[PDB]
């Protein structure tokens, strides 16, 4: 659902990101991957070691849909419409690991946005990266 | 929980720095503020109406600090998880009842408040290193679920 | 989601469910019950042994709580709207436990009607049962 | 897998009159319908695209009744899980990477074919310990995953 104390949080905690976007963006991936190895069976022809510039350039493709997601909030489903048929239809990503990315969004954003990162952003994230979640797994439900 | 000697070096060095009473509380807390639901087991500690409430909450400071007692403990006796929290795992389990996926949500807060206090420090092995103890420790807490 | 195909299923089974929909109701829950006790914490006021006309009135209100949802699926938000603030506001019920009663529920069906509950119409209960769950745990995202 | 005497009756009873060979294949392939993204994993197993061409497909049926292979044996080794399943917890393991989920997922499933099948005859009593028995075999399975 998201409440507007929730998009108020989420809107501004993405506004200090900033330019950084696509560089947290493959943080989360990097982080993703060393802590759940399970995830590496979806990027075969990636070359997941520590500089890999095939994971920069998704890191800013993943922050961009984010980005995308946030600046148009109020309608996700119809935004993210595309990304659905794409994780869902096409690559048939198991559902888990998008609260393990979800997660290492949350530990990225945290270990750079100290002042930013209070328990209640934190809270509104969590809805968000859940509500981005489910837009993105529609279509198995 | 096997633990190479290099993810050894970093899990331990980190821990010897955490505050050991504030990180404790900080993690709680925003379990009860994240997760809703987990406050049905911490009615009695008052007001956790607020974040603020909750952040601001003793009974709250005051437990976290105990559950931190508890991985201290584990991460010096990783060899034997399970022994132990034989007795919290029985507690958790047959007596209040909680549902085993909210120790790993937990355990994942844990890690979030862990990348806030050392921000860069906290790297991605690290934290790799790091959520294979909250696995470990999630899953020796409900053993007694067998 | 739910697809025209998925939502003519779901309309089909239930209807072949009839009257013993309040009936289900009750096996579902005393299911949930001895498989998964950690559930139990929730009904202390309640005498969960066998005969219980108190688990037995609330499965009728169960039944008819998802009778309600199938005449109104392409609208349940609104429709369980009310349902929604009881057990995520006051009852605080974990998440988890939406799907162990969907489970119980698939079982109870499929133990019910072995003619209708074919993969197909399996598959669409299954949805229909964790759209279900989403809704009443809409109120916590 | 602790199990009293009376829910070994229960399940015992019931395991001697399931199709071992019909049933395996009723349960891996409603996996496949109902949970899709499993698909992933057979894609070598042909046209997966209708749940009438997933319930007709021969490699469906000729794996299932592997697969109920290892659920008999492991009802036959209550006492020691994590042993029978050493082999094929490194395989689904590290070499698969089968989320551990979706041994949860498949219990389940099997379980609900289990009533279908016998439906009055599956009574609560009995399911409940039938669902003992998917989770210790849903947890040997992920221990290769510490
Ligand atoms: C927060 C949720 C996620 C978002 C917003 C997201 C977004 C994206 C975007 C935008 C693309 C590229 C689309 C294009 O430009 O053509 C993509 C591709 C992809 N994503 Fe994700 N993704 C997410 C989670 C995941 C997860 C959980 C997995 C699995 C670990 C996954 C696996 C993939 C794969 C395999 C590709 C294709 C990469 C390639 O072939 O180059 N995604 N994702
Ligand atoms: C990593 C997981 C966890 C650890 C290490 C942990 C540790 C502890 C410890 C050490 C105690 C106090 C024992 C004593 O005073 O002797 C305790 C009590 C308790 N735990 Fe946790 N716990 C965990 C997860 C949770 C979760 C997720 C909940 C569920 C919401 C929870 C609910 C409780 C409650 C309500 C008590 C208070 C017991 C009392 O009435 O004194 N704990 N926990
Ligand atoms: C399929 C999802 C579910 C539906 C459709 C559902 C529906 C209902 C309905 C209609 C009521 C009674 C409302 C009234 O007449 O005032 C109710 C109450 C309740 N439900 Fe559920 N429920 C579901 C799942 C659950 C789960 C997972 C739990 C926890 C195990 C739960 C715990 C309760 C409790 C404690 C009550 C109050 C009972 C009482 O105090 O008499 N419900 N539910
Ligand atoms: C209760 C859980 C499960 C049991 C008991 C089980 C059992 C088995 C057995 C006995 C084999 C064949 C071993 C052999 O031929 O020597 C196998 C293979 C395999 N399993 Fe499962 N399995 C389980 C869950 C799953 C799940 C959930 C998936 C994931 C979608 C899966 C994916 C695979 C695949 C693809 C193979 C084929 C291996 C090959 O290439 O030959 N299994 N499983």
């Amino acid at each position: 659902v998201l409440s507007p104390a929730d998009k108020t949080n989420v809107k501004a905690a993405w506004g200090k990101v900033g330019a950084h976007a696509g560089e947290y963006g493959a943080e989360a991936l990097e982080r993703m991957f060393l802590s759940f190895p399970t995830t590496k069976t979806y990027f075969p022809h990636f070359d997941l070691s520590h500089g890999s510039a095939q994971v920069k350039g998704h890191g800013k493709k993943v922050a961009d849909a984010l980005t995308n997601a946030v600046a148009h909030v109020d309608d996700m489903p119809n935004a993210l419409s595309a990304l659905s048929d794409l994780h869902a239809h096409k690559l048939r990503v198991d559902p888990v690991n998008f609260k393990l990315l979800s997660h290492c969004l949350l530990v990225t954003l945290a270990a750079h946005l100290p002042a930013e990162f209070t328990p209640a952003v934190h809270a509104s994230l969590d809805k968000f990266l859940a509500s981005v979640s489910t837009v993105l797994t529609s279509k198995y439900r | 929980v096997h633990l190479t000697p290099e993810e050894k070096s970093a899990v331990t060095a980190l821990w010897g720095k955490v505050n050991v009473d504030e990180v404790g509380g900080e993690a709680l807390g925003r379990l009860l503020v994240v997760y809703p639901w987990t406050q049905r087991f911490f009615e009695s500690f008052g007001d956790l109406s607020t974040p603020d409430a909750v952040m601001g909450n003793p009974k709250v400071k005051a437990h976290g600090k105990k559950v931190l007692g508890a991985f201290s403990d584990g991460l010096a006796h990783l060899d034997n998880l399970k022994g132990t929290f034989a007795t919290l795992s029985e507690l958790h389990c047959d007596k209040l009842h909680v549902d085993p996926e909210n120790f790993r949500l937990l355990g994942n807060v844990l890690v979030c408040v862990l990348a806030h206090h050392f921000g860069k420090e906290f790297t991605p092995p690290v934290q790799a290193a790091y959520q294979k103890v909250v696995a470990g420790v999630a899953n020796a807490l409900a053993h007694k679920y067998h």
